[PDB]
């Protein structure tokens, strides 16, 4: 539900909006289905996570 | 027709640049627009068609082309690279463009002065990438570039020192190498000098930026003034229509204001679709922009910066980016008498890679971008043909070096 | 008309052919440094070489062959009158 | 699989390439076109809103825009250069288009 | 008002489809005027001087 509220209509809430039958997880991922605001959705395994999306793998470069 | 002029000193400048990427995106809704909630006028919209389809679908497209432009402008990279705790790069200063901890949102500091200094049936979708992501994005190209060169942009980063980097930009605007390596001291201080200007330049100008803002809120005023015009009819206010008439001559009242919402709709889709099929010009440009300028060196004229392009340096902005192009500017110049060629033993002796000069009395051999003479030899120059048939040929000697030391 | 009204332009034509006549001048007399920054005078016959030297062509082919090589381009800059003496793409617009 | 090909002369060519850069400047006064100053017909247009303000800030951004292409096309020189009395070019001759 | 405005609308379709040429314009200008350029064809055929 966008810009609404969750008190207005398991239950995420999300800067995009209200976001139902998704569970939130502490991983990040590649986004595989844009939402918005950083957010994306995924089905992982059977089941509907929202995460936030990862910019990619991170990498120091030995530099002297 | 025997006169050259060349430079003995230099300049290094960083100029900006500003593009525009991507726009708000919005959305609207025709049944709370054009009806506000109200059955009447939902069934006479009905007989319209499928406009309202049409209008939102076209909407859709342009909301979804502003995330897909910056995507396309901003993830052209694979890993996410930091710059190393210890910052030892020759002299070279980057503190004023690198992330800053401190910061809000681990912006730089050229980053928050850029961005310090800027319903009813509509709504705004956030976008995709917020500004801390696209701001890790461009903290990691610009580690990247400072840390390996165009080297990730073709595939593994490979680390460099960043001295011999520059001197790689160096050779490829084409002065030697001995040139950078000495006068580091000074480049670095130069370098140091212009970023610093860049810096109370900004601080004291984004006026292409502002200009996307202003008519896309210029766009939504017009729009939401519009509902206030009766076109010709008792009144602008559907309740007032209602309320005050049976239903077999008010319905011939509704159907005006169905149609002149109608129209200005239309309207204001058609130019959100042409100015943001401009906006995906630019980002196209910025794109193009940031694949040549950051990634690796041009040699086009003019295209990334002023002057022979070095290296450059992308900043986020609000709904842009913002590139510190770093060029090689010459200075100080004196002029001498030239030949095309030199006459010795009956043979034409032509520079390899520059160019006959001399003082009044001398003749040497220097590079074209920089003053710095050398004695002519057989080891700078080649033969071809007879001293006969070029004209403006000069006599003088060509110093062989294996007659002297051999005896 | 009725209400339709036609603005001059800002730059004038003799304008635009000064910008030209400057452009020219500066190509012809200091080759691509004016492009950079202060311009640098070089004789033209050592920037064509320059030129070459662009290419993959050595540039002693240039100091053997002038002669030709002017005689070749005053020949084309001339025919190039000729063929003038086409537009379509500027009076489309019109 | 070993043989190549050689050139052993050249000719130089020059083509004319030809692209607009401006259009004609118009500006359309709304009111006198619709209406052709009429106080009646003002009154009526005066219910339909703002389009002709839409319109005219239409048509001066598009006359703006012409002059910014005329001036990013052809102003990209800082002082204006002249090509010396002499000329001295090495038998190269720009009689025709200077 | 239907009739100026399909003329407004043609007149910005149009103005940006020359903006465009004048873009392309100028980066001629600035590539094969105030320089060499190696892109083959881009100021004309062959190798350009
Ligand atoms: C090339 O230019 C630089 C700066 O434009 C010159 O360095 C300056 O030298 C003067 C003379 O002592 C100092 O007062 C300045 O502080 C120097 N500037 C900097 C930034 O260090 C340099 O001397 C010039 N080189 C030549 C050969 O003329
Ligand atoms: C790079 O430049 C920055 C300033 O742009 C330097 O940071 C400042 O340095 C001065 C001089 O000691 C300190 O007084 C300030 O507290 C520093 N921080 C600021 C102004 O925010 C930085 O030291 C320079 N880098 C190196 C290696 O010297
Ligand atoms: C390059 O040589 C020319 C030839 O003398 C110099 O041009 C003259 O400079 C003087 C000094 O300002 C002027 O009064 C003349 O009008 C110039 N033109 C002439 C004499 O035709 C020029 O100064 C030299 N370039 C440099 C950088 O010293
Ligand atoms: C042109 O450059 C030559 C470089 O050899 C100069 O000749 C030398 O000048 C120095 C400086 O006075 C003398 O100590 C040497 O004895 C000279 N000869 C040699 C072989 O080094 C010459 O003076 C310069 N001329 C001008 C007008 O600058
Ligand atoms: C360059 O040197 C050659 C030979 O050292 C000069 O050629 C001689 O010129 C004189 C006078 O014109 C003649 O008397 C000789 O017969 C020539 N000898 C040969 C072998 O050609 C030539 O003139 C010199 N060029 C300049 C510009 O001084
Ligand atoms: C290369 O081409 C040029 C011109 O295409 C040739 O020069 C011509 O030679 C013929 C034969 O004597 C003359 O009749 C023409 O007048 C010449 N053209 C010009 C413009 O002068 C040249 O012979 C060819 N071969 C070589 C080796 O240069
Ligand atoms: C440069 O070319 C022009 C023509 O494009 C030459 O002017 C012509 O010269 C011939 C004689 O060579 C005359 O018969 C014509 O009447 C001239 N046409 C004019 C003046 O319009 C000019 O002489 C050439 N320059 C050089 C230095 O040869
Ligand atoms: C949503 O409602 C809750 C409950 O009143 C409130 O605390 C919160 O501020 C509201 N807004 C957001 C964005 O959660
Ligand atoms: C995610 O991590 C936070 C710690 O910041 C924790 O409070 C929260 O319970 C975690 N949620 C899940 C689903 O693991
Ligand atoms: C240069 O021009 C002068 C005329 O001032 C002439 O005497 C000389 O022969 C010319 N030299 C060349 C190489 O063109």
């Amino acid at each position: 539900y966008q810009d609404v509220n969750c008190t207005e209509v398991n239950v995420f809430q999300t800067r995009a909006g209200c976001l139902i039958g998704a569970e939130h997880v502490n991983n990040s991922y590649e986004c595989d289905i844009p939402i918005g605001a950083g957010i994306c959705a995924s089905y992982q395994t059977q089941s509907i996570i929202a995460y936030t999306m990862s910019l990619g793998a991170e990498n120091s470069v030995a530099y002297s | 027709n025997n006169s050259i002029a060349i430079p003995t000193n230099f300049t290094i400048s960083v100029t900006t640049e500003i593009l525009p990427v991507s726009m708000t995106k919005t959305s609207v809704d025709c049944t709370m627009y054009i009806c506000g909630d109200s059955t009447e006028c939902s069934n006479l919209l009905l007989q319209y068609g499928s406009f309202c389809t049409q209008l939102n679908r076209a909407l859709t497209g342009i909301a979804v082309e502003q995330d897909k432009n910056t995507q396309e402008v901003f993830a052209q990279v694979k890993q996410i690279y930091k710059t190393p705790p210890i910052k030892d790069f020759g002299g070279f200063n980057f503190s004023q463009i690198l992330p800053d901890p401190s910061k809000p949102s681990k912006r730089s500091f050229i980053e928050d002065l850029l961005f310090n200094k800027v319903f009813n049936g509509l709504t705004v979708l956030p976008p995709l990438l917020t500004d801390e992501m696209i701001a890790q994005y461009t903290s990691a190209l610009l580690a990247g570039t400072i840390t390996s060169g165009w080297t990730f942009g073709a595939g593994a980063a490979l680390q460099i020192p960043f001295a011999m980097q520059m001197a790689y930009r160096f050779n490829g605007i084409g002065v030697t190498q001995n040139v950078l390596y000495e006068n580091q001291k000074l480049i670095a201080n130069q370098f140091n000098s212009a970023i610093g200007k860049i810096q109370d330049s900004l601080s004291s100008a984004l006026g292409k930026l502002q200009d996307v803002v202003n008519q896309n809120a210029q766009a939504l005023n017009t729009l939401v003034k519009q509902l206030s015009s009766n076109f010709g009819a008792i009144s602008s206010v559907l309740n007032d229509i209602l309320s005050r008439l049976d239903p077999p001559e008010a319905e011939v009242q509704i159907d005006r204001l169905i149609t002149g919402r109608l129209q200005s709709l239309q309207t204001y889709v058609t130019q959100q679709l042409i100015r943001a099929a401009e906006i995906r010009a630019s980002a196209n440009l910025a794109a193009t922009k940031m694949s040549e300028c950051v990634l690796g060196q041009s040699k086009r004229v003019d295209f990334c910066g002023k002057g022979y392009h070095l290296m450059s340096f992308p900043q986020s902005a609000p709904h842009g980016v913002v590139f510190l192009h770093v060029t090689y500017v010459p200075a100080q110049e004196k002029n001498f008498t030239t030949a095309p060629a030199i006459c010795h033993d009956g043979k034409a002796h032509f520079p390899r890679e520059g160019v006959f000069v001399s003082n009044g009395t001398h003749w040497f051999v220097t590079q074209r971008n920089f003053y710095e003479p050398q004695i002519i030899t057989t080891d700078n120059t080649f033969v071809s043909g007879n001293c006969d048939v070029v004209i403006g040929i000069v006599n003088n000697t060509v110093y062989d070096p294996l007659q002297p030391e051999l005896d």
